[PDB]
């Protein structure tokens, strides 16, 4: 038995984002003027882009929430504890990580 | 001859004559229906980080979206449910509820409103006469447990009448010390602690010694025609809880310790079978009362 | 849980400096300090464990409001990781960081009559693991230092032999000292052994292993800073170096 | 997911653009809280700051 | 001149007053959520043949795969839920949990320690005092429906008086022969079987007329504020294995039949707003222990 | 001689001496703020129709967002403006308010602490004491009227004292009959139905007519420095609610039956500069717990 | 042994039992919020040159468009408001304005009817019995501070009864010279200026010197759940306005000096549950006729 985090900050039992005011903050970021006092367009590009990241993330969820649970099923039991003793942290291009989303 | 009868059996008010249709009837089951919904989603939205299933509950119930300034009274039902429980418990309440607002109460789930399709067991001992002799003193106390202490004075055994309705199914006596007791025009049997008796069986005959004073607990069960989403715990809560709300303050009327008392009562009276029919609809609309009130209290 | 991880006189130190002697104080009623009682433990016995409450304990307890208390919940901090309960402490005290409260005179606390025999058999020693002593022989030497009792130091060390050999070896007024110290005071850290979820006894050790397992869980956590992997992300204040000096010193 | 003593991190540029922030938004929100650390998280806001 | 009183109301002991704060609300809330899940687990595992929702259930409460030989009995959640238990009843108890556990526990579920979210009815009769005159005999048995019995072997009718209390709401007043009462300065109303009264109405006023004895059956309904997850049958068996167990063996301490008579009892003291509180704490405690022990048994007959 | 003296003029019990750094005050001048806001923003969501100005507003003072089904108390701010209040009134009230929780809580938003940029006038009179000779009783009654009632019953005029203490501005006397009232040893006036008094002058002395009973009404005013954002309406709301919330329960405490009572009682005592001082900053703090108590009934 | 009560507890009349419902509560809610737009944009008019403000005002007010010849009145609004508040004071009003009428008026602005989402506090002091022995006079007057004069002439010292009527929440109690209270079948504590009670508790035994009268200055806080716009310096001030307008004079009608002492009265008397929560929305109703009429002087 074990337990692992559900990919994307999803919730299973609401099937949406943990945060419940997301779409608010995301219409208050297009309304919102950024980096000047007039409109630099910062505000809706971010906007329009963080809509498609979100929605690919609670379209796409299942798949990855699935994958987790068969990489682990794939580990015994006393490998698994080991591995528990080790520690890291992965670094990841900005480029990368938006691309990913 | 000395007459003890059951502080709970005489003079059962008359009950209410309203809200006994069939529309009445749906609007009570959906009343229950939607407030055990109010319970559940309200403990489900305290579990969890998201209060989406209380929303969704209360918008049902009240027809109106929960506000955080406006207390959570629970909207036109509240008001509808509290009113048709006053009329029921008696006849001189009015009907301030128009038929045409539970009518459209009763529309938000499809739901039978059939009264009688299961039964439920009640506890409360009918003992409508004991008759003693002039040298005998008799006593009784409880109505969920029946405690008949007997002393006789006199010279000799003394034979005391107990009669304990036609309604009760079994009732169980159980003494202090050994006694004997038959039905009329019976041998005495040897003394025993526990007697089993049907109720209908007639009048029983029970012998008191001199001395020794004898003390008879008596238990009864009594099957009631009932909903089947019955629950005699929720109805006793709604009970106390509405009677100290004042939904039952009204001039001339009896008030009773629990609803196994009230029910009893208003059967062994007279036209009592049409005054339990009422009285059933009553505990759907309490055991609704208790819930909707836990979840939204005022 | 913090303090009980600091491993050398360096680490230690620097902890008590930043460190406001309001942690030192736990705002919690909590019981008296010396008392039979019968506690629950399940895992082991039916029938109820006995035990006596003691002032090194991961829980409040009552103190007294005198200067002698307060110097006490400052050592059961230290050794223990929770202090007592002494109200109505003014504000200008409780802002003050706890190395300054045993290290300085500008607070107005007299402690030139303070009896190092009395505040260890209050504070449990004979209960003490040689970690814990080693700390409570820390904050004796700050305050012999700071009153000049450091022959009352010196003779309360000759009379118990055992505390002598263990006693840290450093200067309170010179730094090259501190650093110099291989002295190991980690009541809790990463365990070589295995550690599991079980209970324990006595109040003390049932307590000693809650902090052990939160430290882990803590070691875990997003709070613990790594630094072989995240050295260029802290502020260079608080960043490690050579050259690091406590204030004055 | 699967370990939580595996951690995530990033570096921006020392002018962060749209991207930068892009980003850094996405991984405060899609990426677990236990993931990111406290220094990373200073980190992120500094970069959206600027 | 004889005075009569409640058994169960006299000399209430001083509750605990550590573990009353937010972070400790959520501690015992938490308990009883996941307590909750132990008991329906278990049922489920029964069911589909299978130890798994089991074990899954158990290592969220203990945070450990237990092994076959130890014993399961809930690790450190189990420990401090039934230390925190014996810390609530009264002062005298060492209550020895550290914040960091306390802390810990409560952050396993998701949950807000609100005690005063509902209410409850407690159904225990208060009675405060029952003043009768020199030649009549006054007794009072029972604490769910007290049955006081009165003799007046004195010359003529006699006046007893009744005190109820002001905590409760309302009392119902039934007697073995129709009886007259009403309250202090009123005129006496005919003989009825059946009085209902608030107690805040003032001292009672009963004839009790010269012959036979007079029996008043009394039924009293308070209502205190409790959490949504309160359940009266859950808290009554868990107290009564708390007291089983001797969780509740400390010196100095008043011992009660139920939980409907320990927390009137505390209500009918002074600073009993305060007392209640923590009572209210208490109920839900055990009723997470009542859940915990039902699914995880140690002790044999 | 007979001395009458007023009643809550006796015995000004020891105030707190915690809270009253220049942190803590800005932290009660926080408090104050932002439960203005939250009054507001109550007014301005109710006629809106929408919950969004409340939400903001409850937010910023309970650092949590507004969840149905809970009891909305205020947060860790509403805890701690409650034991604030406790410390304040009795130097034997633990204080249990964490200093990081209060620099905390005053970094929400910019404000001065300063408690001496303004003032505000109470109307509570100062009789300390009234010294009358033999066969002669007087009673005092009252601290906003301080009626004082005066009967001779003796062949020789009264000629009794008052004093009126050393803080109070200006004392106005009223009487049922004319009369006349000197500074010691001064030619006696004209007698006159009403008079103008300054405190600092002396102690007043006035002769009784033998025939009929004088009373006589005393109205005093009194200036205390206290912030701009202090509203007298609000702190004498505040201070019934703290009383019948329970705040000031300490034993070995005096009561008083309003806020400008206690203000000068404690302005009266020895070493009664630094008194008030503390007694203004629990002015704020009272009003500051009026509003949000309103907003957030518990 | 003699009884003394306060003048303004006695015999309570009957109120209204109309215009209690959702829609005549939000109808009173909306004439307040309205009527405080119509003040505030005549003072806005006022200070500019321009009388647009209070034109808008006036025509959501009136729904008519103010004109410089004819006279302003206020127009529907005006006779419905006055109409419901002769309603509200007794049940003997003849209630005319239609359902109809009050639904269309409370259209116009969307607001809550809620009357209980917070709390007031009121300062009639409530003193039901005074139960006093032989040789000795009792003298019980005001209603915001309650002076009791008592003389007991004999040489015994003699108790009083004090009997609060258990609907007040804490109550103090200051004398002219110490004196010593204590509940039924309580050791007597040592003389005190004053003292803080709990109505709740029970009767209060005074002991009486012989010597001297003792006056006793008892004040009362009691609070009341009233919705979130209460103003209680406005609802005094509209209470007045309404009595010399003459819109309390029905026969049969008792007269009280303040709303105080009105909402208090009523809260003593057998329904006081159900007669407070129709005070309180005459209470709103009072402050929205004060805020109309100061804008409009017709």
């Amino acid at each position: 038995v074990g337990r692992y985090y559900n990919p994307f900050n999803i919730d299973p039992l609401t099937k949406k984002h943990v945060e419940d005011r997301l779409e608010e903050f995301i219409n208050q970021v297009q309304v919102g003027r950024f980096r000047n006092a007039s409109g630099n367009a910062v505000g809706t590009t971010l906007a329009a882009f963080l809509r498609a990241c979100r929605d690919k993330t609670s379209a796409n969820w299942r798949g990855y929430s699935v994958l987790v649970s068969r990489y682990r099923s794939l580990i015994p039991n006393e490998l698994f504890e080991s591995l528990r003793n080790i520690s890291g942290e992965y670094n990841i291009n900005p480029q990368d990580e938006h691309s990913f989303f | 001859a000395n007459r003890a009868t059951s502080a709970f059996l005489d003079n059962p008010h008359p009950v209410g004559v309203n809200y006994v249709d069939e529309g009445s009837r749906q609007f009570v089951a959906v009343a229950e229906l939607l407030a055990s919904k109010l319970i559940d989603s309200s403990r489900e939205s305290d579990e969890s980080n998201s209060d989406v299933p209380f929303v969704q509950a209360y918008s049902k119930f009240a027809d109106d979206n929960p506000r955080h300034l406006r207390v959570k009274t629970g909207g036109k039902m509240a008001n509808a449910l509290t009113n048709v429980i006053r009329s029921y418990y008696s006849i001189n309440a009015p009907a301030i509820v128009p038929q045409v607002e539970i009518d459209r109460l009763a529309s938000k789930a499809t739901v039978s409103g059939d009264m009688y399709n299961s039964y439920a067991i009640f506890n409360s001992v009918p003992i409508v006469e004991v008759l003693s002799p002039a040298r005998t003193t008799v006593s009784i106390v409880g109505s969920d447990r029946a405690d008949v202490t007997m002393l006789n004075t006199g010279a000799g055994a003394a034979n005391i009448t107990f009669n304990f309705g036609q309604i009760a199914e079994t009732v169980i006596l159980k003494g202090s010390v050994p006694f004997q007791l038959a039905r009329l025009n019976q041998p005495m049997p040897a003394a025993r602690f526990t007697y089993k008796l049907r109720p209908l069986d007639g009048p029983f005959i029970v012998v008191l010694p001199v001395g020794n004073p004898l003390v008879i607990s008596a238990t009864a069960a009594t099957r009631i025609q009932v909903p089947l989403a019955f629950n005699k715990a929720l109805v006793e809560s709604g009970f106390q809880t509405a009677m100290n709300d004042g939904l039952f303050d009204i001039q001339n009327v009896n008030y009773y310790s629990s609803f196994d008392e009230f029910i009893i009562s208003q059967y062994h009276a007279q036209d009592g079978i049409n005054r339990v029919s009422t009285c059933v609809i009553l505990g759907l609309a309490l055991q609704a009362y208790d819930q909707m009130r836990r979840a939204l209290p005022v | 849980m913090d303090v009980l991880s600091k491993g050398s006189l360096k680490e230690l130190l620097a902890h008590l400096e930043k460190t406001p002697l309001e942690e030192a104080i736990s705002y919690r009623i909590g019981t008296v300090p010396y008392q039979n009682v019968l506690i629950s433990r399940n895992e082991y016995y039916n029938q109820l464990y006995p035990d006596t409450t003691s002032l090194i304990d991961g829980v409040s307890r009552e103190g007294q409001r005198n200067v002698n208390g307060l110097i006490m919940s400052i050592i059961s901090y230290v050794v223990s990781g929770s202090g007592h309960y002494i109200p109505n402490i003014g504000f200008m005290l409780l802002r003050r960081s706890i190395l300054d409260i045993l290290t300085k005179h500008d607070t107005g606390l007299v402690t030139n009559n303070l009896n190092y025999g009395i505040i260890a058999r209050n504070l449990t020693v004979s209960k003490m693991n040689c970690e814990q002593r080693k700390r409570m022989l820390i904050c004796f030497k700050l305050l012999a230092y700071k009153d000049g009792n450091q022959n009352d130091y010196e003779i309360y060390l000759n009379q118990n032999i055992p505390l002598k050999q263990i006693a840290p070896n450093f200067i309170p007024g010179d730094m090259r000292t501190v650093i110099h110290n291989q002295d190991q005071l980690a009541i809790v850290g990463i365990p070589a052994y295995r550690l599991t979820q079980s209970t324990e006894l006595s109040i003390r050790d049932d307590n000693a292993k809650s902090y052990k397992l939160g430290y882990v869980d803590w070691y875990n956590s997003n709070s613990f800073l790594r630094e072989r992997s995240e050295f260029n992300l802290i502020r260079l204040k608080d960043r490690d170096t050579k050259y690091g000096k406590l204030n004055g010193w | 997911c699967m370990f939580k003593q595996f951690r995530i991190g990033m570096t921006y540029a020392l002018d962060p653009n749209i991207m930068d922030v892009a980003a850094a938004t996405c991984m405060l929100l899609f990426r677990p809280a236990q993931s990111i650390s406290d220094e990373q998280y200073r980190y992120c806001l500094q970069t959206m700051a600027v």
